[PDB]
């Protein structure tokens, strides 16, 4: 069934999983046209897929072409995710599959499901926890990647970087959806609070700042202060 | 004009023949229907005035035998069975009609309502949803599930409807995903039509049957069948011009007849207004569309 807070740790128990989110699949800019209508320019997406235990992302890239010449292309992009999904699944071997693939956005249930008819033994779930997913494009290598595709292209990087040497799995996908929930809220503050100080790379190799323990104690609560701030500045309180 | 003989009424029960009904008394002198019309099945059925739990009947066609109804006491229900003996039937009936114990098959001349409703219905296709091969009859009862209930528990008292299923791989062809999901034509016009039921005719006369099983007996999965055969139609993009001007004539016909008091339990909200508002065929069911804004107006 349902994925949500009471089934919080279960996410970190030793049945491979993944993640699915195709909010960033299709998407579009809006603009006039010389007449004075509107029309839609899409530039290029791509489906965050998450294994939460592990940080394992595979952004397949979605490159404009697959819309070229389609209609209703809203819905299309959800059968888009449940097919590029099950390609994933199936270039796997049974043992290296996973048991269950959570979808962010219930839209996504039936096209996973009738793509996923070949694989009875894997559970579609939905979820009821507020996942941060879509911010995966204010990671500026994640956005990067994508916008420089020129071409379909798979990009499978571990959003953990090596945090899994010194935290738990749980503490990381922790650390991870507060730094992606943060970026949400306000990009801009966000960003500033993870590069704010020079002597702190984000390394070549990681989609992270070089953190200490203690350092990382220090931004997860500036990105909480963030969140709460934003929440006021929202509702005025 | 062909007859059934009842041995007795020795418990009080509400009888119906097709759309009518009528209340027998405990031992009341009831010994049968006549003027039943020929050409049509029928059904027969019951509802014990003690124990309103359990309607059950018989769905039959007088040219394929002389039946008679007897109360068995030990297992507490109106059975139909069989007169072998041609001679003994016409003399029993003979002899009933003379003392005018029969109620008459109450059949109003400009009223086609019941051939409306079994137009594709025939007794051999009931015979093989209702696996009962030593009758020439066919029971059937509010309880008893269908063969696709039973796979999400008794066998031979199921209700063996062709299993429609819309999320399955006998649905959903390999590479038309998301086009055979969303326009189910492949699954009706090739899986269905052509590959199960050879015909519009079989298709719409297990429609039929299902409705009123439904309606009849309260029969829960003969009304999922019947709302799954009717959303298959509604959600295909192509669909015979024929079939969707019959099936608008079927629906029509069942709307009417159902009580209105009923309708609550009967009709899904999510299949009647995805098939009128919705769906492919929104503009195709004029008749059933008008029908259901007029007397079910709630639903919708
Ligand atoms: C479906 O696979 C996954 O979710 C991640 C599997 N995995 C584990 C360890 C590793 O080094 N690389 C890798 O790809
Ligand atoms: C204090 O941080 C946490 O408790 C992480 C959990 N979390 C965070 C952000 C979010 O959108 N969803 C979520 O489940
Ligand atoms: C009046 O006698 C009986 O009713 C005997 C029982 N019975 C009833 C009807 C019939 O066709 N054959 C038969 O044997």
């Amino acid at each position: 069934g349902a994925m949500n807070s009471s089934n919080y740790a279960e996410l970190f128990n030793n049945d491979i999983k993944l993640f699915v989110d195709d909010t960033n699949v299709y998407r579009v800019t809006v603009h006039k046209t010389f007449e004075g209508n509107v029309a839609t320019k899409a530039i290029n997406g791509c489906i965050f897929t998450l294994n939460p235990k592990t940080g394992h992302l595979f952004l397949k890239i979605i490159h404009t072409s697959v819309w070229a010449g389609q209609k209703r292309l809203s819905q299309l992009a959800k059968w888009k995710t449940a097919e590029e999904v099950s390609a994933l699944v199936r270039s796997l071997p049974k043992e290296e599959q996973p048991k269950q693939i959570i979808v962010t956005r219930k839209a996504m249930l039936d096209p996973l499901e009738v793509h996923m008819l070949d694989f009875p033994n894997i559970a579609i779930r939905p979820t009821e926890l507020r996942l941060p997913f879509s911010a995966a494009m204010s990671i500026d290598k994640l956005s990067d990647v994508v916008m420089k595709a020129t071409e379909p292209q798979m990009v499978l990087f571990n959003i953990y970087d090596d945090w899994l040497d010194r935290i738990s799995s749980y503490t990381a996908f922790s650390r991870l959806t507060l730094l992606l929930r943060a970026l949400k809220t306000n990009e801009e503050s966000a960003k500033m609070i993870l590069l704010s100080d020079p002597t702190i790379t984000i390394k070549s190799y990681h989609l992270w700042p070089s953190f200490t323990d203690e350092q990382w104690i220090t931004i997860e609560s500036q990105m909480r202060d963030l969140i709460l701030t934003e929440y006021g500045r929202k509702y005025n309180v | 004009m062909n007859t059934v003989p009842f041995t007795s009424a020795p418990i009080e029960v509400t009888i119906g023949i097709d759309q009518y009904s009528f209340n027998v008394k405990e031992n009341q002198p009831f010994h049968g229907i006549k003027d039943i019309p020929i050409g049509h099945v029928h059904v027969i059925h019951f509802q014990h005035a003690d124990n309103s739990s359990m309607r059950y009947g018989y769905w039959f066609d007088c040219r394929m035998g002389n039946f008679y109804i007897q109360y068995d006491p030990k297992d507490g229900l109106y059975k139909m069975m069989e007169e072998r003996d041609g001679a003994k039937f016409e003399n029993i009936v003979h002899n009933f009609k003379e003392r005018q114990m029969m109620v008459s098959y109450p059949k109003i001349d400009e009223d086609d309502t019941w051939y409306n409703l079994t137009e594709f219905v025939q007794m051999d296709k009931i015979r093989k949803i209702v696996r009962k091969d030593e009758n020439q009859f066919s029971y059937v009862d509010s309880s008893m599930t269908t063969v696709q209930e039973n796979e999400l528990s008794d066998p031979a008292h199921s209700l063996n409807y062709t299993v429609i299923n819309f999320k399955s791989r006998e649905a959903i062809r390999p590479g038309h995903e998301m086009e055979d999901f969303l326009d189910k034509s492949y699954y009706l016009n090739t899986v269905m039509l052509q590959g199960i039921f050879k015909n519009s005719s079989n298709y719409f006369g297990e429609l039929q049957f299902a409705f009123l099983n439904a309606m009849f007996f309260g029969n829960y999965g003969s009304s999922l069948q019947w709302h799954a055969m009717i959303e298959l139609i509604c959600s295909s993009a192509t669909v015979p011009k024929h079939m969707l001007d019959k099936l608008d004539e079927i629906l029509y016909y069942q709307i009417k007849t159902l009580p209105e008091q009923y309708s609550d339990i009967l009709l899904n909200e999510r299949v009647w207004n995805i098939c009128l508002y919705s769906s492919f065929q929104k503009n195709s069911l004029h008749n059933t569309e008008k029908i259901m804004e007029n007397k079910y107006p709630e639903l919708l």
